[PDB]
Formats: structure tokens, sequence, C-alpha cells
């Protein structure tokens, strides 16, 4: 009936999704699973293979010119979240009636959604062991991360723990669009000015989100349910993220923080 | 937020 125009909704943001968002959950999977016979991910698990690993996964990104392996990380780390937000920014644009609203909001609705995005953009490129990088050349360990000096050490670890509980859920890459385009447009941000509008727009891809979750996934009961109750514990741990680095970009001398990731992470919570 | 504003106008 209406159903029809939710599935058109649902194929526009997919649609749009797998255009701004190259690496998609259904390629990650295929290099970390090896369905792919493309050469695999060279593991790096300690300073020497970081090392070895230089061909493949290419760290020259402090090109004026280098520092112990916790910064030369968190850097690589932090360029790759830098054209996240560009390309959540550029998603959230195709979001129909999102650039129509007032540009504070525009503004205000990434400010706080992209890194609860982020995070589940993490967990895409995720398993128990470790992370994805270099578009899927390198791959990571968990037990790598971990053993960095603080403040380091810590930072990616929550993204882990959330990571593992989020992908139970089983997800693919047009659930997945709706669910981003869910938490952009929530009206409970701070400093919102127009509510209503984005309260409207929410209520469709809910509606979108739930009825998708049905048909892709009919054997999986209340996961429209799960989903939701994630997408709030989200928000919570999202709190404690914001609050490290506050801490390495006052501390950390030996590097700095990219004036887009400052505009974000100021002013919050 | 000259940087976002400028993402989102461009
Ligand atoms: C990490 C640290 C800090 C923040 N932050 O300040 O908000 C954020 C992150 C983060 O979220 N990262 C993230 C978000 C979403 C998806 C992926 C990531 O990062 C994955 C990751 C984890 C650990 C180390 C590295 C990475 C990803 N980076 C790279 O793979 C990488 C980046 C840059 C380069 C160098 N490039 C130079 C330009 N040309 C030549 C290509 C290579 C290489 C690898």
């Amino acid at each position: 009936p209406e159903s029809a125009d939710l599935r058109a909704l649902a194929k526009h943001l997919y649609d749009s999704y797998i255009k701004s968002f190259p690496l998609t959950k259904a390629k990650a999977r295929a290099i970390l699973t090896g369905k792919t016979t493309d050469k695999s991910p060279f593991v790096i698990y300690d300073m020497n293979s970081l090392m070895m690993g230089e061909d493949k996964i290419k760290f020259k990104h402090i090109t004026p010119l280098s520092k112990e392996v916790a910064i030369r990380i968190f850097q690589g780390c932090q360029f790759r979240s830098v054209e996240a937000v560009q390309e959540i920014t550029e998603y959230a644009k195709s979001i129909p009636g999102f650039v129509n609203l007032d540009l504070n909001d525009q503004v205000t609705l990434l400010k706080y959604g992209v890194h609860e995005i982020i995070y589940t953009m993490l967990a895409s490129l995720m398993n128990k062991d470790g992370v994805l990088i270099s578009e899927g050349q390198g791959f990571m360990t968990r037990e790598f991360l971990k053993s960095l000096r603080k403040p380091f050490g810590d930072f990616m670890e929550p993204k882990f723990e959330f990571a593992v509980k989020f992908n139970a859920l089983e997800l693919d890459d047009s659930d997945l669009a709706i669910f981003i385009a869910v938490i952009i447009l929530s009206g409970d941000r701070p400093g919102l000015l127009n509510v209503k509008p984005i309260e409207d727009i929410q209520d469709n891809l809910l509606q979108a989100l739930e009825l998708q979750l049905k048909l892709n996934h009919p054997e999986s009961s209340q996961l429209f349910a799960k989903l939701l109750q994630k997408m709030t514990d989200l928000r919570q741990i999202v709190t404690e993220h914001v609050q490290l680095l506050q801490v390495i970009k006052k501390t950390e001398t030996d590097m700095s923080l990219h004036p887009l990731l400052q505009e974000i992470y100021k002013d919050l919570y | 937020h000259k940087i976002l504003h400028r993402l989102l106008q461009e």
C-alpha cells in the first residue's frame, strides 16, 4: 500500500550509501573471511610487522617529517576518521528533506551523529581480534592496540566491545543505510532549533527501518527492538570516547587533532 | 564550525 514508498526510500538510501561509502560491509567481510581471493591483508601484531608492512599499509601521512608507534597509529586512525566525516556528510545530504533543514541543525545533527556512526563503521571492519586498515590492505590486531601506552591503549577497546555485540545482529549494507539515517535525524540533540521537521523525517526512516528488517530478516524476531536498544547504548558509549580525546588533545604535544575533529568534539555533552 | 558548514554548503 504505502509500503512501496518505504521500500523506495530504503533503496534510495542504499543507492546513496553505496555512492558515499567506498568500503562496504560486504567487501570488508569478503576480505575478513577470504571469500575474495585478492591478496590477504597484511597482519600487524607488533612494532616489527608494523615496520615490515609499510609497503602495503603505507603510513606516509606525516609528510613534513616521525615519532613513536602509538602516535603514528593514532594519526593513521585519525586520518581515516576525517574522511569518514566527509562521507557521512555526503550521505546525510542524500537523506530526503535533510538539506531543507536549518543549516545550524544540519551541523548539529552531524556534530553528535558522526561519532555514533563511526562506531558502526568500525564494526563492519572488525572481528573479536582486530580491525581492517588501509582500505583492506592491512589488519591491525586488537592485542597490539591494547598493548600501546596510555592514553592510546584503551582508545579502540570500547569500539571492539561494541563491535562484538553489534555484529551479532548480522545487519548488512541495506539495513545499515537506513539505520545510519535514523541516527543522524535524532531530534533530541542538544541545541536544536526546529525539532519538529527532524522528528517527521525520522518517523519515516524508523517505519522504513522496521519494514526492511522484517523483509530482509524474517527468521530473526525483535531485531528492530534489539537494534534500537543498541542505538541508545551507543549514545551512552560515545560520551566516554569524547572524554579520552580531550585528554589526548590537551596532553600529547607530539601530535595534534585535525581541525575538523576539533569542531565535532568541541562543546559536546 | 567553519569546515562542517563548508562541507554542507559545498
Ligand atoms: C581513530 C583515532 C582517532 C579518531 N578520532 O580522533 O575521532 C578516530 C579514529 C577512527 O575512528 N578511525 C576510524 C573510523 C572509521 C573507520 C576507520 C577508522 O580507522 C581505522 C584505523 C584504526 C587504526 C589505525 C588506522 C586506521 C585507519 N587508517 C588507515 O588505514 C590509514 C590512514 C592513512 C594512511 C596514509 N595514507 C596517506 C594518503 N595516501 C597515500 C594513502 C595512505 C594509511 C592508512
